[PDB]
RNA sequence: AGGGCUACACACGUGCUACAAUGGCGCAUACAAAGAGAAGCGACCUCGCGAGAGCAAGCGGACCUCAUAAAGUGCGUCGUAGUCCGGAUUGGAGUCUGCAACUCGACUCCAUGAAGUCGGAAUCGCUAGUAAUCGUGGAUCAGAAUGCCACGGUGAAUACGU
RNA sequence: GCGGGGUGGAGCAGCCUGGUAGCUCGUCGGGCUCAUAACCCGAAGGUCGUCGGUUCAAAUCCGGCCCCCGCAACC
RNA sequence: CCUCCUAAAGAGUAACGGAGGAGCACGAAGGUUGGCUAAUCCUGGUCGGACAUCAGGAGGUUAGUGCAAUGGCAUAAGCCA
């Protein structure tokens, strides 16, 4: 993972976006595609689009999900299984 | 012979009676022996009741066998419900670490289920 | 009760670790010594995340 | 006779003031331990059963009754009169010396204990559970385990509901989670 | 910009690691060859269990660093066990490269300890400093070797004959 | 009317005497050859025509029936 | 040869009438004395599940009877010694 002497990384478009987004309640989803973005603290309540390649997912940030990339919550492949 | 709950083969070393404790290989082992002074080489069969409870107290320091296998399973059921990459990695049976998939993987996939 | 059927059932000393030494009798033949007992278990006393440890290891 | 005087020197006042019944008849006792174990492999193996059964001895301090099938059973492979297990019934001062280290020193040693359930009144205040493996009882050589063999402990009472079970046995300190 | 060439019921080639005791683990201890380095090799010293960090010398190099060679040796234990074998997978806590390790990085520590107990049909390589085994360096390259290219140490077996 | 048999994809042993599913060819996986066939090594596929009854238990026993069938039908 | 129906409430009563069984078993599965009471489901329960054994409830013969059916069977003729 990122090294704690640098701190969590964060895309400044997706920043700014939760931030001027925070301050004006749960709007619209705010279609991000810096998946490469750590979840911050303060987005807890955030509806916000991430990008698999093709589409953006509605993914609803927890409490829970604290810490983690952003991207994890968006598969890029889709597999449905073999011969079905 | 009684550790964390747990049965330690009295036939062997201290060092090595301490690696089923699940929770503690060798390197805890050595640091538990270390911690309460008993030499590494020596068989438990060669203890005192209070060496052994010694031996209790110093293990007694980390999260063992019920505490780890729960807590374990606890943050693997955080990943299973947090549906991110490593929660469809689990739910699949598949490998979590970006391993290869084309080939063998087969630790996690098991034996070969011919089409 | 009959007898030549059961067990030899006598009194032993069932000593734990806690200084809690109890008379029990016992198809043992010979005395106990315990790790674990109704005074002294993690249960019988009362012994039994992420924004946490954001916080803990994330400074902004 | 530990915990029969602890009955009748505690348990009884205590039993008698939290439902404030009328006489001492009416407050609950422990009346049987019934120690059953189902060895129904001992289809092929009947020295199982007859090893199981010298396990169930020694922790009871008391033979066992050989238990038999009540009724043909094509599914598990059985027929009427094949015996598939073993059976103590406690009472008096043998059942109590049985409860008081099936507290004390029986529970303590399972394996990740978080804590008996209290999902097990069958509605008229009587408890049973599992013991999953037989070396939670000291009287066994844990050297001589010859296999893992479980048991089914039940205990019956006079006690008229699951709230009335619940609480006789909470006066006697058992573990609920 | 993100995603994919890193998928995944399966089949195949190519190698690695083992299945142990002619070996594993702790300790000390020996003898290489070759080769790289300026937006670089980077010692000493201090700091961290460790990967590494800090500050800071030398070197456009038979001078400085890379860079303690491993096998081996001796001492101790292990005593044939799915093991003090094996190290896959998996969880947590990490370091570093580069804007950036979610997809999808490389190494660290702790915990876990899977198959595997010498491999069906078949099939490959080698006639000597060869195979076999044991370590070393280089190109690529911010990071990213079990591959390739190159270097030594030990060191065999067997060849009637066609 | 009397009397048969039905069993993995195809053709048949297994039944009489209730337990303890087979052979040969086929299919799929890998070998061998330049490739194919032959040849070699593995493996998977039927709880037995529908079903009732009795039973400890049914492919086996019985029968309502179902398919394919054979001998009888005369003065 | 046995049981039921036809068979018309005593017995008996025919048809190439409607339905099923027997050609045994048991030295205990006979005698007696003492004792005991089923099916089924429900709730709780280590394995263990629709279904094993344990414990309790509901239920009251819907069980059982060495083998058909009918009549009987608790004082049991059913179950155990
Ligand atoms: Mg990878
Ligand atoms: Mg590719
Ligand atoms: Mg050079
Ligand atoms: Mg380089
Ligand atoms: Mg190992
Ligand atoms: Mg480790
Ligand atoms: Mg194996
Ligand atoms: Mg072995
Ligand atoms: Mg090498
Ligand atoms: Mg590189
Ligand atoms: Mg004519
Ligand atoms: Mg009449
Ligand atoms: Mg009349
Ligand atoms: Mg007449
Ligand atoms: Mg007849
Ligand atoms: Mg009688
Ligand atoms: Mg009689
Ligand atoms: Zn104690």
């Amino acid at each position: 993972p990122r090294s704690l002497k640098k701190g969590p990384f964060i895309d400044l478009h997706l920043l700014k976006k939760v931030e001027k987004a925070v301050e004006s309640g749960d709007k619209k989803p705010l279609r991000t595609w810096s998946r490469r973005s750590t979840i911050f603290p303060n987005m807890i309540g955030l509806t916000i689009a991430v990008h698999n390649g093709r589409q953006h997912v509605p993914v609803f940030v927890t409490d829970e999900m604290v810490g983690h990339k952003l991207g994890e919550f968006a598969p890029t492949r889709t597999y449905r299984g073999h011969a079905a | 012979a009684r550790i964390a709950g747990i049965n330690i083969p009295d036939h062997k070393h201290a060092v090595i009676a301490l690696t089923s404790i699940y929770g503690v290989g060798k390197t805890r082992s050595k640091a538990i022996l270390a911690a309460a002074g008993i030499a590494e080489d020596v068989k438990i069969s060669e203890l005192s009741e209070g060496q052994i409870d010694t031996l209790r107290d110093e293990v007694a320091k980390f999260v063992v066998e019920g505490d780890l296998r729960r807590e374990i399973s606890m943050s693997i059921k955080r990943l299973m419900d947090l549906g991110c990459y490593r929660g469809l990695r689990h739910r699949r049976g598949l490998p979590v670490r970006g391993q290869r998939t084309k080939t063998n993987a087969r630790t996690r996939k098991g034996p070969r289920k011919p089409i | 009760m009959k007898k030549d059927i059961h067990p030899k059932y006598e009194e032993i000393t069932a000593s734990c670790s806690c200084g809690n030494v109890m008379k029990i009798r016992s198809t043992v033949g010979h005395d106990l010594n315990l790790d674990v007992c109704s005074k002294c278990h993690p249960f019988f006393t009362g012994k039994q995340g992420r924004v946490d440890r954001f916080n803990k290891r994330f400074n902004i | 006779a530990k915990l029969h005087d602890y009955y009748k020197d505690e348990v009884v006042k205590k039993l008698m003031t939290e439902f404030n019944y009328n006489s001492v008849m009416q407050v609950p006792r422990v009346e049987k331990i019934t120690l059953n174990m189902g060895v129904g492999e001992a289809i092929a193996d009947k020295k199982l059963l007859d090893n199981a059964a010298a396990d169930l001895a020694a922790i009871s301090g008391q033979k066992p009754l050989i238990t038999k099938a009540r009724k043909s059973v094509a599914g598990f492979k059985i027929r009427q009169g094949y015996p598939i297990g073993c059976k103590v019934t406690l009472r008096g001062e043998r059942m109590w010396e049985f409860f008081e280290r099936l507290i004390t020193i029986a529970v303590p040693r399972i394996r990740d204990f978080r804590g008996l359930s209290a999902k097990s009144f069958d509605g008229r205040g009587n408890y049973s559970m599992g013991v999953r493996e037989q070396i939670i009882f000291p009287e066994i050589d844990y050297d001589k385990v010859d296999r893992v063999r479980g048991l089914d402990i039940t205990i019956t009472t006079t006690a008229k509901s699951d709230e009335e079970g619940r609480a006789l046995l909470a006066a006697f300190d058992f573990p609920f989670r």
